[PDB]
RNA sequence: CACAGGGAUAACUGGCUUGUGGCGGCCAAGCGUUCAUAGCGACGUCGCUUUUUGAUCCUUCGAUGUCGGCUCUUCCUAUCAUACCGAAGCAGAAUUCGGUAAGCGUUGGAUUGUUCACCCACUAAUAGGGAACGUGAGCUGGGUUUAGACCGUCGUGAGACAGGUUAGUUUUACCCUACUGAUGAACUCGUCGCAAUGGUAAUUCAGCUUAGUACGAGAGGAACCGCUGAUUCAGAUAAUUGGU
RNA sequence: AAAGCGAAUGAUUAGGGACUCGGGGGCGAUUUUUAGCCUUCAUCCAUUCUCAAACUUUAAAUAUGUAAGAAGCCCUUGUUACUUAACUGAACGUGGGCAUUCGAAUGUAUCGACACUAGUGGGCCAUUUUUGGUAAGCAGAACUGGCGAUGCGGGAUGAACCGAACGCGGGGUUAAGGUGCCGGAGUGGACGCUCAUCAGACACCACAAAAGGCGUUAGUACAUCUUGACAGCAGGACGGUGGC
């Protein structure tokens, strides 16, 4: 089985979930997206390195399996178990078919040729497009250097054509490294699990200020 | 005498909620006013909130050179587009006009670059006033002091139509 | 042969939209209609008497006949090479009166003022639409407006 | 068993494709006593070919003879042997990986109709393929695939079986071209010459010596030059021997 | 189509806060619900990474129904067995008034109605949109244009591509395509790039990828340097301290 990836590599079908309508389809490869020291606080990790697609294509179940596991061997082994956090941002969700003619007919007879070829499941693909962001990886800015080589070795595993992009946020916030750091000396940020939430001004006076006391102040 | 170089003003058309809009200024090279107008509704639409179906053009204007008998130093600010992203570059010239340093950078853009007109945006052009501001070293070597040189193995030119001389020709013109 | 029911393919246009359920608005039963008038179609699903095919909801047409519940109208339906003149009865709450005819209704008694206005005093006037023409030429002032310049800006990273 | 038709429609070559078959790359977790890359390559991923088999139905049904062997010529290289070389976890001997290279070769037999296969034996070696799956007016007719006949399973029966078995007519060249050879008009009849173009040819092994030497703790164990023969191929010849 | 999921129905990744009587494991006497000390799953709450042909609060472009007067508008009032408590209405009208303008643009190089009848009822190709299939010069649909039924100039050739559609002749100008020779017309002008022992050379179209180069050319970012930078050559390279 397992028919060579080059047979699947365009979007030329409608997206095709599993759901009540198709059922038999087969657990996906990659089952793990999060990585690393996964519960840093946001302040730990300024830094963030993006994989970025260039085509609109399908990626595999099993690629995405074998990069993850490319890149966060070469990141452990020179930058500890908690120099990094590491998320894969793709998930497959189309599932693809295939027509057995040899199953079907080859020693079981029954119909053969192209009468009634419509397939059965085989494996699920992830769709995307061009700019969209494949693999985020957040740690210091001292692990500079680790994080361009990480990502570009782990590349080899994708068909087509990608790049790194080096962001201009804060760890994974959609905010400027400087203006976060504004809002944050104005007491707007309180600290979350791993994360952040932001202060609006538009609630009842009373929780708000509870929440963030040092904005008030 | 390919191009020149225009002055577009343009405008939304006014409204009871806002009588008397905004203006706007460009300077647009182009090889006649027709294609000079198609250029400022293309650059206005990707900065403003204006089309050409809802604004007018005010005034257009040739801008001559001041002095086109003194020898120049040009930079160019350009962003263009490769076969996969786009760049940004900076190039230098030496010529006499503005014109003429906009019709040499896009020959040398196709040339080295396999960029079409299509694909180029014009950010600067700068006339370099100190002999300090000149950084590539293709453009050092003509501003060097007490320049001369000769002109080796020169073909003498001859007449398409006559065919059989009757001597050996020499290159030493 | 596929399947052909007089219902198929209504799942969207014959419901009822988001927050719009339950009560009919009495307005509907109150308006009244005259033989000559000019209404528009359009199917309410809650109510399942004096439906219309699904060839005649969003057409305009003529009325020809009054009943107790409902109107007789007529549409024009092509059929390949011709047209062909239909005659389906609707009970009123799928019906609607069309202002496709007021603006004409409109001109027709301002025209008629305007023309005795005018013949009273003695001036002629236009009495007929034009298109939109070319503008005209006008000056426009530099003052406290001075133009700003503008250029292209180079490229950048977003993400 | 018959008739009217069909290349609107199957069974063979050819044409598009390449899933499957075959062959070749990229990355680097790991194996390799330490040591990713001497020799290998997990998870992934990009190709090539038309000597496998599928998918389709464009040409042929007023017919293109349908398996295999024998005979004979030429072409391809993804190189089995032979020439000259680079690398090693290459001391010597034996081996393994790679480059230029298709000039020259690549067998005698037991069983099977066999293609395919499996054994015995020699050899430097017993490589892989195409040419309408080359080759029936070139042969052969063992198999398959008309009509006679027996068995097993199936069917009430007539009969069926990509199940076994036995016997079964292989037609025509004097025409055109191609090829191999042989004459020949026109410018007097002869003798002696030149050479454009076309063809082209050789091949592999053994014995003696180097030498029980180099190398190696030992066990083991080479090569260049030199001398004499033999295998496969080619062109002639008939003193001697043999056949007629 | 696009968009959405800190919006319903479905799918899906990760932390945090609150909690114990929901479960599990345990620790202070397992004492004990003693929520004593913890503990992991579960539940609730505010957040967080990705999706939908048979999901949706929203929502285009292209296409689509009706109208733009004289058979129109306004004033007065005649018939009925229908309708109204009722000459109140509903339909059809007499008489009178309104171009001082019959009430958007463009065309009209072809208005309406009837009678009788032929051939055809195997189709194929292309841009955009699309279904099955690994794919196919494969199989199936929608709008429009073609070939069939059609010559002529280009694409060397080439039913369908580009230009353009045809009575017999003369003169002029062009389209697509061309101007070193075959071949009618430039060895035409300006600025660059390229050296290949496998160069390259014009849409449909008669193929090439991943991965590499200290070949050459242009560009981006950071760092060092006339307080002397890179290369080469030349000299020096000390006490505790032979550290604890
Ligand atoms: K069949
Ligand atoms: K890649
Ligand atoms: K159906
Ligand atoms: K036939
Ligand atoms: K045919
Ligand atoms: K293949
Ligand atoms: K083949
Ligand atoms: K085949
Ligand atoms: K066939
Ligand atoms: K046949
Ligand atoms: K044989
Ligand atoms: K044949
Ligand atoms: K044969
Ligand atoms: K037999
Ligand atoms: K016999
Ligand atoms: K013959
Ligand atoms: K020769
Ligand atoms: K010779
Ligand atoms: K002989
Ligand atoms: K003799
Ligand atoms: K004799
Ligand atoms: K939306
Ligand atoms: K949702
Ligand atoms: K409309
Ligand atoms: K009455
Ligand atoms: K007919
Ligand atoms: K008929
Ligand atoms: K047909
Ligand atoms: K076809
Ligand atoms: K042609
Ligand atoms: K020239
Ligand atoms: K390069
Ligand atoms: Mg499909
Ligand atoms: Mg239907
Ligand atoms: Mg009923
Ligand atoms: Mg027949
Ligand atoms: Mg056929
Ligand atoms: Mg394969
Ligand atoms: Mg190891
Ligand atoms: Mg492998
Ligand atoms: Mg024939
Ligand atoms: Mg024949
Ligand atoms: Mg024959
Ligand atoms: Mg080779
Ligand atoms: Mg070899
Ligand atoms: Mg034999
Ligand atoms: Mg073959
Ligand atoms: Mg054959
Ligand atoms: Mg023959
Ligand atoms: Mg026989
Ligand atoms: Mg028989
Ligand atoms: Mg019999
Ligand atoms: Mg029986
Ligand atoms: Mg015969
Ligand atoms: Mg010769
Ligand atoms: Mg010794
Ligand atoms: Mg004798
Ligand atoms: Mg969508
Ligand atoms: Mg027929
Ligand atoms: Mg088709
Ligand atoms: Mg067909
Ligand atoms: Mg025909
Ligand atoms: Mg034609
Ligand atoms: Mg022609
Ligand atoms: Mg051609
Ligand atoms: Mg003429
Ligand atoms: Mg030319
Ligand atoms: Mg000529
Ligand atoms: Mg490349
Ligand atoms: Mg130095």
């Amino acid at each position: 089985a397992r028919r060579p990836a080059r047979c699947y590599r365009y979007c030329k079908n409608k997206p095709y979930p599993k759901s009540r309508f198709n059922r038999g389809v087969p657990d996906p490869k990659i089952k793990i997206y999060d990585l690393g020291r996964k519960r840093a606080t946001v302040d730990d990790f300024p830094l963030c390195v993006h994989l970025v697609s260039n085509e609109y294509e399908q990626l595999s179940s099993e690629a995405l399996e074998a990069a993850r596991i490319c890149a966060n061997k070469y990141l452990v082994k020179y930058a500890g178990k908690e120099g990094f956090h590491l998320r894969v941002r793709a998930h497959p969700y189309h599932v693809i078919r295939i027509n057995k003619m040899l199953s079907c007919a080859g020693a079981d007879r029954l119909q053969t040729g192209m009468r009634g070829a419509f397939g059965k499941p085989q494996g699920t693909v992830a769709r995307v497009d061009i700019g969209q962001i494949l693999i985020s990886v957040r740690t210091r800015d001292s692990n500079r250097a680790i994080a361009l080589e990480a990502l570009r070795r782990c590349q080899y595993k994708f068909p087509g054509r990608q790049k790194i992009i080096v962001s201009k946020n804060w760890g994974f916030t959609p905010l400027r490294r400087e203006e976060y750091l504004e809002k944050k000396a104005a007491g707007r940020v309180r600290v979350d699990g791993a994360y952040v939430q932001f202060l609006t001004n538009h609630g009842n006076l009373e929780e708000n200020m509870r929440r963030f006391p040092d904005a008030f102040k | 005498g390919r191009l020149q170089e225009y002055q577009v003003i343009g405008r939304h058309l006014p409204t009871e909620a806002n009588p008397n809009p905004a203006l706007y200024r460009m300077r647009i090279f182009a090889p006649n006013e027709v294609v000079a107008k198609s250029r400022f509704w293309y650059f206005l639409r990707g900065l403003k909130k204006v089309k050409k179906a809802t604004g007018e053009i005010v005034s257009v204007n040739v801008i001559s050179e001041k002095h086109p008998l003194k020898v120049k130093n040009f930079g160019i600010w350009l962003r263009y587009d490769s076969r996969s992203g786009t760049h940004n570059m900076y190039k230098e010239y030496r010529e006499t006009s503005r014109v003429a340093a906009v019709e040499a950078m896009y020959a040398d853009m196709a040339a080295r670059h396999r960029a079409r007109f299509r694909s180029i945006h014009i950010l600067k052009v700068v006339e370099l006033e100190k002999t300090e501001d000149v950084k590539r070293p293709y453009i050092k070597q003509l501003v060097a002091k007490n320049l001369s040189f000769p002109l080796p193995h020169r073909v003498p030119k001859i007449s398409t139509k006559k065919i059989f001389s009757a001597k050996r020709p020499s290159t030493f013109s | 042969g596929h399947a052909a029911g007089l219902r198929s393919g209504t799942r969207y246009a014959f419901s009822r939209g988001f927050r719009k359920h339950g009560q009919i608005p009495l307005s509907t039963y109150l308006r009244t209609y005259r033989v000559g008038d000019i209404v528009d179609i359009k199917v309410n699903g809650a109510v399942q008497k004096g439906m219309p095919h699904k060839f005649y909801h969003g057409k305009t047409g003529v009325v020809y006949n009054v009943t107790k519940s409902a109107v007789g109208v007529i549409v024009y339906k092509r059929v390949k090479h011709r047209y062909i003149e239909k005659r389906i009865n609707v009970r009123i709450e799928h019906v609607k009166p069309s202002r496709s005819r007021e603006d004409f209704l409109r001109r027709v008694k301002e025209n008629a003022e305007l023309k005795k206005k005018a013949k009273a005093e003695g001036v002629p006037v236009q009495l007929k639409r034009q298109p939109a023409m070319p503008r005209e030429a006008h000056t426009v002032s530099i003052a406290d407006n001075k133009p700003v310049t503008l250029a292209p800006v180079a490229y950048e990273t977003t993400i």
